[PDB]
RNA sequence: GUAUGCAUAGGC
């Protein structure tokens, strides 16, 4: 039958210089034939590892594997904010060549707190009959954030969708956006359109407001 | 200079067939193991078919077997992977990888693989292939100013955005479509600026939607509020 | 546990 190879954890977040092991198991014997690989989110797999312990040409030395029985370990020796991606190993031994189910490994950097931008919409929008109105947080950290919309003080539930970047390879950060989507009818109905921001980085909430038909 | 290329995914609807290609460079198809391995939406990878072309030798998951057979054309040095009976579930990237055939991966173990291509979306659906609109969000923080586009109602995926034809890239996110409950996408481009920049510097939204043949060169600039003059 | 190159290809 089919070979599993179980990898744990699912998830963990690790602070920068960290040594991080990702684990994984195959349900029978792989006899070494084992690879790891990392992969950024939207992008093809690369190669790290490709017996239980060799190193492919190019990748950094921070980046080991070892084995002992049908236990498998990657090890990165120091943690880079450019280590962010998903982590997977695989089994060459038996077709099908099985992948375990991946590791995101998150980077964790200081508290840093969200720079909130409001935007009103379009002109062009408007004779189309919807009005979208979007809700900028800015590379902001740890991920967790709220937006709720208020038209003239009242909240605004189900007519909303956000979506949240990976985090940056770089500085760390995240950043979100949220679209608050109207009928331009119930849009020219209302004056007040605000977006409230909770966020650990902001001491208190955060709001920014715009007003019908102000400039 | 050792690269694959895959071709020919897009929208189908359930039960349709679909013929991906995987186009290879820089080296002859037969001197490698041709894999491919797909991912759903949010989904681990999974390794589906491969073949050696040169023994000819292929083997299917099980998820995709007897529905799925890979073929290989020397003459056009391309790997070719014929969905058939697609369901809602083979809806997915579709990356086409290798390994080198060398002593090393017959008599011992390296057999990871190596070179990859960029990957191909497949969507399995009954809905209608339809362009984006593309809108302005205007700036109006501290010395930063953010603008960006809204890239509304399209289907299927993907957008891509760039701003200014490439040359502006620091300062950007585009954030992860998002499906809304008409069943088309939606997405944001944005750009953070220094706000002394916006008399000067133009900036413009490119957008592509491939599937419905949309290009469009959105520019972007603060409204003025002026009704005097 | 070493050559992600070659090669009747089970060898170099």
């Amino acid at each position: 039958s089919d070979i599993q190879m179980t990898q744990s954890p699912s998830s963990l977040s690790a602070s920068v210089g960290d040594r991080v092991t990702i684990t994984c198991r195959a349900s029978q014997s792989v006899s070494s034939a084992v690879a790891w690989y990392q992969q950024k989110p939207g992008k093809a797999p690369k190669l790290l590892i490709y017996s239980a312990s060799s190193l492919y040409s190019g990748v950094p030395s921070r980046f080991s594997g070892s084995r002992s029985g049908t236990d498998f370990t990657l090890t990165i020796s120091s943690l880079q904010p450019e280590d962010f991606a998903t982590y997977y190993c695989q089994q060459s031994y038996s077709y099908p060549y099985t992948f375990g189910q991946g590791t995101k490994v998150e980077i964790k950097r200081t508290v840093a707190a969200p720079s909130v931008f409001i935007f009103p919409p379009s002109d062009s929008q408007l004779k189309s009959g919807t009005a979208s109105v979007v809700c900028l947080l800015n590379n902001f950290y740890p991920r967790e954030a709220k937006v709720q919309w208020k038209v003239d003080n009242a909240l605004q539930s189900g007519n909303s969708q956000e979506s949240v970047t990976e985090q940056d390879s770089k500085d760390s950060t995240y950043s979100l956006s949220s679209t608050l989507t109207l009928s331009k009818a119930d849009y020219e109905k209302h004056k007040v359109y605000a977006c409230e921001v909770t966020h650990q980085g902001l001491s208190s909430p955060v709001t920014k407001s715009f007003n019908r038909g102000e400039c | 200079e050792v690269q694959l290329v895959e071709s020919g995914g897009g929208l189908v609807q359930p039960g349709g067939s679909l013929r991906l290609s995987c186009a290879a460079s820089g080296f002859s198809i037969s001197s490698s193991y041709i894999h491919w391995v797909r991912q759903a939406p949010g989904k681990g990878l999974e390794w589906v078919a491969y073949i050696y072309p040169y023994y000819g030798s292929t083997y299917y998951a099980d998820s995709v077997k007897g529905r799925f057979t890979i073929s290989a054309d020397t003459s056009k040095n391309t790997a070719y992977l014929q969905m058939n009976s697609l369901r809602a579930e083979d809806t997915a990237v579709y990356y086409c990888a290798r390994y080198y055939s060398s002593g090393g991966s017959y008599y011992r173990y390296s057999r990871g693989f190596d070179y990859w291509g960029q990957g191909t979306l497949v969507t399995v659906s009954s809905a209608s292939t339809k362009g984006p609109s593309v809108f302005p969000l205007a700036p109006s923080s501290g010395g930063t100013a953010a603008l960006g586009c809204l890239v509304k109602d399209y289907f299927p995926e993907p957008v891509t955005v760039s701003w200014n034809s490439g040359a502006l890239t620091s300062g950007v996110h585009t954030f992860p479509a998002v499906l809304q409950s008409s069943g088309l996408y939606s997405l944001s481009s944005v750009v953070t600026v220094p706000s002394s920049s916006l008399g000067t510097q133009t900036y413009i939204c490119n957008v592509n939607h491939k599937p419905s043949n949309t290009k469009v060169d959105k520019k972007v600039e603060p409204k003025s509020c002026d009704k005097t003059h």
